[PDB]
Order: structure tokens, then C-alpha cells, then sequence
């Protein structure tokens, strides 16, 4: 695979496909990418930082199980009595399976950074005119093991979320689609923006994806890493309509169920795209790219 | 078919009617 | 009500689960400045690695965590069955039942400590050079201990400096970090003491493991009074593992002996909370030396 | 007094499992060289020799530094 040569400089094996330790070099570029994104934040944008876990009930309510039940990572633990837990440990000692004593917690590993923001916003009452804007981030998890450096199970996502009337949201995504390309261009990156769909699970879900592409609810900034026929989505631009407004009972300033949308940056994909394009020697990066990043 | 007004749930319920008729 | 509870309005938002909070910009700016400060004390030659919040379950099992804290462990589980099985589980959920009966364990756990993945990584390099190796590691950690106190989270940031080498290497290292950690706590205007301590090992035998740990003084903690002076909050730890990880991972020092390891660990979220409790949530009012040290 | 004699026996047995040392009543078990797995195995030798079970709040460094403080342990019940 075309990205495999970047591994030695960027990553250390942690014994599981899609889960890597990050070198100082790699993390320095993720950090500069994050600062660059921050510097383009719209005014009036509330910034929240989420942990890698979130409420299972909140995610269930958000419909994630209808869409991607095969990607969800759930948090489980030994919740029994001391005797039960000791027996579990005993089976382990004997070289057997202690994991049969596991049961679900009330937590999942967050599959996307924006999910926890909707209930938070909803607890505030009706939206002001012009809706609300959030800057969110989280380490996310998706259960899709791969050896490819651009398909991870654990990865940083960064999002700007807009909640408001349909105009606030559409205008928001319009601004960001343009702005994101200007950013990619200043990063010396090769890309195009195209209609996409989320990978909905099952045959039913295959049709949801078709209707999603047809309604143009999802765009991706696509970057040729391994091949130009098979480029990698490093950003997405998402229109959710009233889905979250309805679910969480968020009202826009006109009494109506709020629309929501988000602009998502795959921090690790962007960082890998940067190293693939410009190499692992920062002193050699183009002057304009070094400048844009504040190197 | 989308200019008509068919949303995702509308399209899902549409795949269901076609798989049903034949 | 808890003395820390008032800090919530400015620092956190509910995520619907005890010990799991969204962080405000105000809070994160201090976590970040604390991280920068710690980084400014990094010793030359220290290899910095950043770990994700999950790690290999086999690696964690091999490290002996189950044997010590099986009740704190968070495991990753998923729907690994067939598409028909997964669909049925979701339909059960739709019909008021419980989809989680279709969950099976994955090969990943949520990391209980930042340092665990570093040992197999060190092992893969062969014999240690003279003087040992030093690592700067960080991870979002997870411990299954639900609580409403702002100083006891389920998901929290750990930063560690780790030493792998001869016993002389590790104790010299812990000695120097015990001095520097206090100096940092002092520069931050924090009220603290350093005391022997033990880990909450599990079960009846666990209490003896604690006893032996306290007796060998394998563990110190920097303690800051937050709610009371009677139960202060451990914000840093200084751990000597003897040859445990060295033996476990086949790490040999420069003399061919099983390596010793130790680590100094900073609780990023406890330090941040300690700072807001000590100096208040208005940054402009913080002591000038403290504003300076943090580059505010 | 019979207790003190057969306590020093398990200590000298677990010690002979790695090294050799002089065992004093006033001496601390950690100084002798008792590791954690050792203190574990020594707790199990004490519970098997006198067939009792060490109770709550009695598993402490106070009661476990010296055999002389392990005196007041076995001889409290
Ligand atoms: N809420 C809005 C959203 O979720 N949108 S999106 O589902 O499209 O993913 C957001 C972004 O995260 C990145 N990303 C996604 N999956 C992976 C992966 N397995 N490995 C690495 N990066 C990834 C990728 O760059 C993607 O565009
Ligand atoms: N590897 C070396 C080590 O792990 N050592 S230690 O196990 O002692 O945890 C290291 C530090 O993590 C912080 N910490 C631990 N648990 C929590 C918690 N529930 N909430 C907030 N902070 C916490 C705390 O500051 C503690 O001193
Ligand atoms: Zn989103
Ligand atoms: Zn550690």
C-alpha cells in the first residue's frame, strides 16, 4: 500500500490494526493542523472538548444503531460481586476466558465528535436568531480494523457544528465548503470536493446512502493518497436537516424544529495526507506551507 | 425521483414496495 | 454538597454520565497550559509518544492489570455477529428490549494508564543502552469508577515520564522527579504534601499487596487538599515497579539483567481542577507568578 | 510461644526460596527481603499453619512489619 512507507517515521505498532502510537513528528503536525483550523473559527462559536466516551443512552436516542451498529464500540466491564470477579480472574489465570463475565456499562466510545453537542444545546431552550455554532473535538472510535494508515479504529475528529433554521445551516456549510478548499490549497494539498454518502449498514442502508447522495446531504474533501481513482475523504460537510432538532426537541427562533449541519476534519487523515504529499522532513516542506502552519 | 420529494425513509419504503410487487 | 461542586458551572457540561464531562474553553486552556509547562521540564533524550484511548487487550492482560484492578477495567465490545444477527439485535432495541446481548468482546481495552503500551514498544528494540531509556507518554485513560466528585472521573488525561533501565537508573530518576514535581506544584501556587501510598488492589489479598507496596515504598503521591485536609486528592504519583514490566516484556538492561521501570505520572484533570479550586475561575485574578509560569 | 517458632519457619522457608537472612522479632519483614508475592505467600502459610483466616482491618503494615507485631496478630484470636 502506497502509505506504508510513512509508518516508520510516524507510528509505532501497538499490537492491533488501526491503533498506533504517535511519534513527536507526527503529533507536531496534528497540533499545527489543529491550530490552523482553530484560526479559521467563525466568531460566536462555542468550543467544547469531549472525552473519548459518551452516554450510551444519548447515542441510542440519536439513531446511531439504525445507521452503523457494526461500527459501534461499547464499553463493558466486570460489574459483578467480588466472588464473580475473582472467578473471572481465576479463569484468566488458568488460561481461559474471563471476558464472559463482562457486561455493558452505560457508556460507548464516541463514533463522531458532534453527537454529545445536541443534548447540550437542547438544554438551553429556544435558539437565538442565527442559531448556535459549536467547535467540538474528540478521539473517536469505529470498529473497522485495517492495515491502511488512513483507516484507523481510533482517530481524532474536529468539527464545527451549526444549529439553527435551514438557512443558517445551509449558509454555514456553504461558507465552510469554500473555506475548507482554500485551506487544503494553502496546505499544498491536491483534492476535489464531491457528493458522498455515509456507509449505512445493511441492504436497507444501501438505499439510505443512495437517497443521501441524491439529496446531496453529504460532501467530502477527497485527497488522492493511494491512488486518484481511490482517494481518501479527509473532510466531510454534512446536512442533517431536522433529524437532531426533532430527536432532541431543539427549536429555532421561529418555533420550528431546528436544522443541524456539521463540517468534520479527520485530523489523522489530514496529517497522513500532509506527510504523504510533503514527506517526513519538515525543513524541506514548501515555504508557503511551512508559513501557513507557523513552522 | 428526488425532485419529486422522496426522502430517505420515503425511498426505503419505496424499495420495500418494489421488492413486494414482484 | 462537595466543595468542588461549585466549579462545574464554569468548567464542565453534563454528558449524562457521572465522571464524564464536556470541557469548556476555560477549562481546556488551563489543561493545555499545564501540559506545556510539564513539557518544558522534559529531560533531553526523552522520547515523546502519544497513545490513543484504546490499547491491545492481550498487552494489558499480559501486563497483569486484571490480577490487580479487574474492577476498574473498561473493555471494548462490539456487534461481531452476522448481518442477520446484528439486524435482529437492533430490532429488539426498537421493540423495547436490549440489543447489548449481541455484544462480544473486541481485542481492545480502554487504557487504564498512559504507560502500559510503552513497555512492549521498548522491548522490541533489544537490550537497553547504558543509562536506560526515557519516554514521555500521554493518553486519555479510563477507570470504571463512577462518582459525582469533580476530582474523580471515569475518563481523564494522564501524562507520564517513564524510565526503563537498571535499578540505579530508575531510583535516580524517581528521586529527581520527586524534587521537580514539588517545584512545579510550588511554582503553580498549590498546597501539597508528598506521602507514601498504595494502589487500590482488588480483593482481600489486594490489601496485603497494598501493605507490601507501602512497606517497600514503591509509590509516592503528591496530595493536594481540595475538599478536606483529611482526604486530599492525589494529583501526581511516583511509581517504582521494580522488575515487573522488565520481566513481563523481556526487557534486558545493559548488564543483561531484567530491567527495572518506574514512572512519574501527572493527573492532568486533577491538576486543572486543583488550580481552579486554589485560584478561582477568574484567570486575571490568579497570582502573577502563576500567570507567568503558565505563560498567561 | 509455639506460634513465634513456626512463624519464623515459614519466613525462613520463603526466604530460603531465594536467599538467606537472620530473623529477629524487632526486625522488619521488608528489610529481610519480603516482596509482595512473598507477603502474599507468607500470609497463606500463616493461615494454613494455624488454620484461621486473617480478618478485616487486620491486614495492615502495623500488624505486618515484624514477627513481633505478627505476634499480636495470631494472638488476638
Ligand atoms: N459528524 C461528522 C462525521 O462523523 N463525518 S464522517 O463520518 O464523514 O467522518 C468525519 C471525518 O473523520 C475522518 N475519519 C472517518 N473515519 C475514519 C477512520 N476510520 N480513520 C481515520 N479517519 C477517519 C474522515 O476524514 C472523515 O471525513
Ligand atoms: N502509570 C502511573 C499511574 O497510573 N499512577 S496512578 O494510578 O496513581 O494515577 C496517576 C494519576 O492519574 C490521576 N487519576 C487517576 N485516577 C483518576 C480519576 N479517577 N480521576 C482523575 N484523575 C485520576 C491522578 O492524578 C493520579 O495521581
Ligand atoms: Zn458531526
Ligand atoms: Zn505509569
Amino acid at each position: 500500500d502506497p502509505l506504508d512507507h510513512l509508518a516508520d517515521k510516524l507510528f509505532h505498532s501497538m499490537g492491533s490494526d488501526g491503533v498506533y502510537a504517535r511519534t513527536a513528528l507526527y503529533e507536531s503536525i496534528v497540533e499545527r493542523l489543529a491550530a490552523l483550523i482553530t484560526s479559521h473559527r467563525e466568531a460566536g462559536t462555542e468550543a467544547l472538548r469531549f472525552p473519548p466516551v459518551m452516554s450510551r443512552a444519548q447515542l441510542e436516542k440519536s439513531g446511531y444503531l439504525k445507521s452503523f451498529p457494526n461500527l459501534l464500540g461499547c464499553v463493558c466491564g466486570l460489574h459483578g460481586t467480588e466472588r464473580e470477579i475473582n472467578a473471572a480472574v481465576s479463569r484468566f489465570d488458568a488460561g481461559g476466558d474471563w471476558t464472559t463475565s463482562l457486561s455493558p456499562a452505560d457508556l460507548v466510545l464516541s463514533p463522531a465528535a458532534c453527537y454529545p453537542v445536541y443534548p447540550i444545546a437542547a438544554s438551553r431552550g429556544p435558539l437565538p436568531k442565527g442559531g448556535l455554532r459549536f467547535d467540538v473535538a474528540a478521539d473517536c472510535f469505529r470498529r473497522e480494523p485495517s492495515k491502511h494508515l488512513d483507516r484507523l479504529q481510533s482517530f481524532r475528529m474536529r468539527e464545527y457544528v451549526c444549529i439553527g433554521t435551514p438557512d443558517d445551516v445551509s449558509d454555514f456549510r456553504e461558507r465552510w465548503m469554500v473555506r475548507a478548499q482554500a485551506i487544503a490549497r494553502d496546505l499544498g494539498l491536491t483534492f476535489r470536493v464531491d457528493y458522498a454518502s455515509d456507509p449505512f449498514f445493511g441492504r436497507v442502508g444501501q438505499m439510505k446512502a443512495v437517497s443521501q447522495k441524491q439529496q446531496q446531504l453529504k460532501f467530502e474533501l477527497l485527497i488522492p493518497l493511494r491512488s486518484e481513482e481511490q482517494p481518501t475523504a479527509c473532510m466531510s460537510f454534512n446536512y442533517h436537516r431536522e433529524h437532531f432538532g426533532t430527536t432532541w426537541g431543539i427549536q429555532d427562533a421561529n418555533g420550528e424544529p431546528a436544522h443541524t449541519g456539521c463540517v468534520a476534519f479527520g485530523m489523522d487523515r489530514l496529517a497522513v495526507a500532509m506527510f504523504h504529499t510533503h514527506g517526513t522532513d519538515l525543513s524541506a516542506w514548501p515555504a508557503k506551507v511551512r508559513d501557513i502552519l507557523g513552522l | 425521483l428526488v425532485d419529486v420529494g422522496l426522502t430517505s425513509m420515503d425511498m426505503v419504503n419505496l424499495m420495500l414496495g418494489v421488492e413486494a410487487e414482484f
